[PDB]
RNA sequence: UUUUUUUUUUUUUUUUUUUUGCGCCGACC
DNA sequence: ACTGTCTGGACTGGTCGGCGCTATGATC
DNA sequence: GATCATATTGTCCAGACAGT
């Protein structure tokens, strides 16, 4: 059908779509599927033949807030059902954020990357001797590209 | 990587249900540390006497520590009065705290002996009337700023301390008694060089780095101020979390001067083997090398959070004390000597398969401080050596003249109505010049008072908190008699600035010792712009001074020296006093001293290590010791591995 | 605790998978789909993606780490 | 691989202005590029780019490095039309067999009887042909005897030409990924080799590149995987591995004891980059890991590696002639130098840095003058470290000379010849056989023998990789091939049998022969076939010219026992009755004695600052650094297996 | 019967002197 | 060019004292 | 039973402005 965005709160979507998805089911709700994805926060994607039927689906939640009034092209949403490791499209030599980890709010430069095994290598910016880390790709985030 | 910690803790639970009568109650055994804790809920028939729990040590080759159960746990104020009630009046108790999760009672008394009780059989009569293990630590008799911090921070942080430790002992017995296929020793600093000491001991199985220091001398260049990180066995080791445990030799930065930088990245993780005294001094010494920094302008290595970090994961180990800290190393630690809590590291590396001595910074001569280094092992194959005096030529003076020219020059100053400025290292050298002073005014010699400014106080406050890592005599003097040295009356602080103007402006005679050995920093600045113009006062130098500080300026005889003044002008500081130098009273071990040491070893080692010392000196000594005694010496330069066994 | 399957990338709460009855479940996992006809249109992008998803509608998980 | 910092593209668009302002418009550059250590240049029109022979060593020695000019892809003659030019343009001498292209770089392979021919006076014919037409040239020998290993090797090349391209482009990115760099520490750890003999590892290890080098198995211990394996439980060789910071491996000659680990690494993904070896040893180490498989899957147990794990091998394998300067890393140097061990031996030469230091790892090598190669070199141009082998570091170990060892061996030949009784002599296919067979061509040279030999087994294919390589014999053998116009090699007595009917016939022909077989040892192939055959046959000869080990027939043999019970096959037993003599000579070995290593120190040039000996018993290698350090002075080692020492 | 790589010395200690805001209500001049 | 409409704003100074108010739902 | 992110988006005078 459909795609419609409904805000949420942050950090709680899936226990939202899960509650949806439920209602759905039990009421026989006209809900063709839902899509939460993790690095979206505070928003889920809802697939319906119109708005109202989302409108009646997230009504009686406390943690659905409202249903933003436009219809998402399927373009933008595609490449997030793709499966693509968090890794890939980093290359050594431009500065990262580590979000997560041992090294939260710690900003590195990214030295070594390996798409076997799913982990990249950063050295700490703010270190006096350069001592590079081993640290999960998802942790981090490109704050900058540089080479 | 696999681990076996389940059944290891089933069959010492099954031995000790064999050994241990039934009517105890054993409920739960684990790990804590390198020692293991039983619960029980009869804890009149665990230790009726300490004949059972020795057996159990013995046969389990571990450290025993009994404890209640936590179910069975008195009101904290009742267990308050039997604890008071129970120990005599004459050990005066001071704080006593109690730990809900676990059962556990510190007591903080003047005299710990009388409530350990004689073979510790008070203990157990304590544990036994209230149902809660006790924990004996001494109160100082001088408060000590950094100890009741350390003692608050422990407290205060005992449900992530107790989980760091059943960590730590999980991970020291993740498999028995294993033979190490090969032993490697690598040096990742302080090998041909003096500052930045680094050992690394590499098995097949566990990793232990030792002494982990940092260089002041060339802090300007981070190649040199800094352990080799670049190493690829250490890189290997810090990447994959193998880092067992890191002990530290003693209390001084070019030993444990890079230990809180690992905790601020993150890098470590494990335990820190330490004396008590070593880790007090070390947690002072970094919160003012990092103050220092700080103050200088430039950015500091690390944070004060990252020194209670290491707070939080350092255990305290006695002398003597056999502990196991990984599946095939056993750690003990000796007399050093050098300062207080100054410990040589003593490896045992399998059952029976290799032993390594690290001795660091040591000391074999009596000395009024502390005893001269322990030179018997139970066994022996490969000792690490200090070279910092290493050279042939090197030969510093006996102790008695250099304290007798002390005297008299201080005498003759006092005579004439003048005052003694004695610039000091915070910890060393200057609790040596003030129990010499003491001994020398205990007979009336001296009536002056002696004032103790900066860290000198704090450092005294430490000595006096670990009166049995003294020397026998001064041991003798605290324990046997009622007479405490560093408690005379002469041994006066200063508080603020008012109290040192004070002092200076008095007429009376009067010695100080201060905290800055070059003039540097801290009051010795102060005292001496202040005191210079005198020609009635002196300034003792008791510690070598390096080039471009204010202090060998004064030393090389100066007369005027042009400073910053405080309006932004030039200001001249007229020297009038008497300069005297007295370098007799260093805590490093002399050449003759390291050759009297490596020939009254026992055992003999296989082969010797020279580090710790300038190439030259370390190569010397090596080559001194080879053709003396015929024992293979090895000299080695940074980021080398020498395969022992 | 939710494992999801790392065959179907579907969730369960149970050892047994019943989609394709896979003894390897992943205890961690990213992007919850959840699928309720088989004719969506992100049902059938994850179908031309992984195989053996949207099979059967429920919970899916993007990707099984 | 893993991705690094890579800085090759400042450097290639700094080497790319160097070009355009050194070489004319006229010649046209389109695209340059690293494959491996050489430089790649493309040019529209390669005319203008060599006019005269001394621009492009010009360009060599100012950007020093090797450079390899190929046309643009965009033109390009037919296959047809090119391979009838090359045909009717070179001379008719060259007898060029096979002619392959490449039309992804351009390249076309010749392979031709005579390259010299081809190539010319400093490369005049090679420049004018690919001049005329338009096709980068590359010319390998075509042997007189038919080499499968050698035919299959470069039938897997060409197939594979794509994945070969990229990852020599692979390769090429992550040696110029930083310009010329100083290193501030090297050190040496040795996870094999080191106080023992054989499964030998040497890991040279610098603050930016990670440098393998001789990975080898040993054989002897093989039932203990701690003692046939390198040290993989190093904490450095760990993080090398893991991290994938290994930059190359170099072997120095082929043995199982020098390359035998190399496809394990293959096997497991645990290494993934170049490998640098002359090709003779190339092919000599794929001869020998089939063999180990071979006869380990005859054995019954577990194979340590897939064949599949020898093709990949070679698909990651960088052939260097010798003197050929190469740089493998951004800091450090490889030269390969002639050994005189076997064929394709050579001395590692690594120049670390900009002159901060150099090692040399000789390996197996020899010094005296050898009918086969020519003696090890001794000259380099910077030298500070010295590591050598101590097989024969005792004091005591002088070894039987050649000279009157082949006058005992004629002898001996000539006392089984004149009474008609046949030969056997055992020997590894790689080692000591090609000198008895060279020693047996001489001695019929002059006419004292006529009767042809048989080689069965292996010594077919060395024979052949030899005849494929006669450029890394001997200075002797060199002339004769070159110049004299006689191969000693294609004699009419060397025949080789096709299949286990020749062996059965020319066993029961009882005319008399001498045979060579592999496996001297005694534990398989055909060898013992022919012993067992041999045995009752009266009034014949078997020399041995190795180390018989114990637990195999030929220590039983050597023992000199009359009753030798050998179990055979299908799990029966079979009992044979010996009239037949041994003999003994053990002076045919490619090992240098006590007596060659203290002249090749004392001759060396120049003189090491230190001196470490490896490859040996811990007895002899102690004593063969103290008598260096006590006749020479310099400071030597002996250091044990994961000792890391630091050198500058 | 064979081509295109290079080579060497000057920066020192184990460390130091005091409740803001928000609004409401009542009230005085 | 007039004319009704929308929007923004300021609402006298000081003083006295009192009386509240400044988290919450969901795992682990 | 202890902690952790998140927590929603009164009338009148004067100036500017559509409407006729
Ligand atoms: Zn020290
Ligand atoms: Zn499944
Ligand atoms: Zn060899």
């Amino acid at each position: 059908g459909k795609i419609f965005t409904v805000s949420v709160t942050v950090g709680q979507e899936t226990t939202t779509a899960n509650l949806i998805y439920s209602k759905a089911k039990t009421y026989n709700l006209p809900l063709y599927a839902i899509l939460s994805p993790s690095k979206v926060k505070g928003y889920i994607f809802i697939e319906a033949p119109n708005k109202s039927a989302v409108e009646e689906a997230i009504r009686g939640i406390r943690h659905a807030k409202r249903v933003l009034p436009g219809e998402i092209p399927f373009s933008e949403i595609e490449h997030f059902l793709e499966e693509k490791p968090a890794v890939s499209g980093f290359e050594p030599g431009d500065i990262v954020e580590l979000i997560a980890g041992p090294f939260k709010g710690e900003k590195a430069k990214v030295v070594r990357v390996d798409e076997s095994k799913d982990e990249i290598v950063v050295e700490l910016v703010s270190s006096v001797v350069p001592i590079p880390v081993t640290v999960r790709g998802e942790y981090v985030r490109l704050i900058s590209k540089r080479q | 990587r696999e681990t076996f910690v389940d059944d290891i803790l089933k069959e010492i639970r099954e031995i000790i249900v064999q050994m241990v009568p039934r009517e105890a109650g054993i409920t739960d055994v684990e790990f804590e540390g390198p020692e293991l804790v039983i619960y029980v809920k009869n804890p009149e028939a665990m230790m009726k006497d300490g004949e059972l729990i020795k057996n159990l040590a013995k046969v389990l080759k571990k450290r025993i520590s009994v404890r209640p159960d936590p179910d069975i746990l008195l009101p904290p104020e009742k267990a308050e009065e039997l604890i008071k009630q129970l120990v005599p009046p004459e050990a005066e108790i001071t704080n006593i705290s109690f730990d809900p999760s676990v059962g556990e009672v510190l007591i903080e008394a003047r005299k710990p002996g009388l409530v350990i009780g004689k073979n510790g059989e008070t203990l157990r009569l304590i544990t036994q009337k209230v149902h809660w293990a006790p924990r004996v630590v001494r109160t100082p008799p001088i408060q000590s700023q950094t100890i009741y911090s350390i003692r608050s921070i422990l407290q205060t942080e005992s449900k992530d301390r107790r989980k760091f430790l059943r960590q730590v002992g999980r991970n020291i017995y993740r498999k028995s008694e294993y033979k190490s296929r090969w032993i490697r020793i690598t040096g990742l600093g302080g090998f041909r060089e003096v500052g930045r000491s680094a050992l690394l001991v590499q098995t097949d199985e566990s990793y232990v780095l030792v002494d982990f220091g940092v260089n002041i001398a060339a802090l300007k260049d981070p190649t040199k101020a800094y352990p080799h990180f670049d190493a690829p066995e250490f890189r290997y080791v810090l990447d994959e979390g193998l880092l067992d445990a890191i002990i530290i030799t003693h209390a001084a930065l070019d030993h444990s001067g890079m230990l809180p930088y690992l905790f601020r990245y993150k890098l470590f993780d494990g335990p820190i083997y330490t004396t008590p005294p070593t880790r007090d001094l070390m947690t002072l010494l970094q919160q003012d090398f990092i103050e220092i920094q700080h103050m200088n302008g430039v950015e500091p290595l690390y944070r004060p959070k990252d020194i209670k970090e290491v707070i939080k994961h350092t255990i305290t180990l006695d002398y003597g004390e056999v502990r196991d800290i990984a599946p095939d190393i056993r750690l003990t630690l000796h007399n050093a000597g050098h300062i207080l809590g100054s410990s040589i590291v003593h490896l045992h590396i399998g059952n029976g398969l290799h032993n390594i001595a690290i001795t660091g910074d040591f000391k074999f001569i009596p000395t009024r401080l502390f005893e001269p280094a322990v030179s018997r092992f139970p066994r022996l194959e490969t000792l690490v050596m200090e070279s910092t005096y290493g050279g042939s030529n090197d030969y510093q003076m006996p102790r008695e003249e250099a304290e007798k020219r002390l005297i008299e020059v201080i005498h003759q100053t006092l005579k004439r109505g003048g005052k003694v400025l004695i610039p000091a290292m915070a910890v060393g050298r200057a609790q040596e010049i003030m129990m010499v002073l003491e001994e020398y005014a205990r007979v009336g010699g001296i009536e002056v008072p002696i004032y103790l400014d900066g860290m000198i106080w704090e450092a005294t406050a430490i000595h006096t908190a670990y009166p049995e890592y003294l020397s026998k005599h001064i041991r003798e003097q605290i324990f046997h008699e009622g007479y405490n040295p560093f408690l005379n009356p002469i041994f006066k602080s200063v508080a603020n600035s008012r109290e040192r103007q004070d002092i200076i402006d008095s007429g009376e005679p009067a010695i100080i010792i201060a905290t800055s050995g070059m003039l540097v920093g801290g009051p010795s600045v102060e005292y001496f712009k202040q005191l210079a113009p005198d020609p009635k006062n002196s300034i003792i130098f008791v510690s070598y001074q390096a080039e471009g500080t204010l202090g060998r300026q004064v030393q090389r005889g100066l007369r005027e020296i042009p400073i910053v003044g405080e309006d932004g002008r030039t200001e001249v500081i007229n020297v009038n006093m008497e300069v005297h130098t007295i370098d007799g009273f260093s805590g490093a071990a002399d050449r003759r001293e390291l050759m009297s040491y490596v020939a009254r070893v026992r055992p003999r080692p296989e082969r010797i290590i020279t580090v710790h010392g300038e190439a030259h000196k370390c190569l010397d000594l090596s080559s001194s010791i080879h053709k003396k005694f015929g024992i293979s010496t090895r000299a080695p330069n940074n980021l080398d591995a020498i395969r022992l066994k | 605790k939710e494992r999801a399957c790392r065959h179907c990338h579907y969730i369960t709460t149970e050892d047994r998978c019943p989609v394709c009855g896979s003894r390897d479940l992943s205890d961690d996992w990213f992007d919850l789909v959840i699928v309720l006809d088989v004719e969506s249109r992100i049902a059938k992008k994850l179908r031309e993606s992984i195989p053996e998803a949207a099979k059967v509608p429920g919970k899916y998980a993007i990707r099984v780490r």
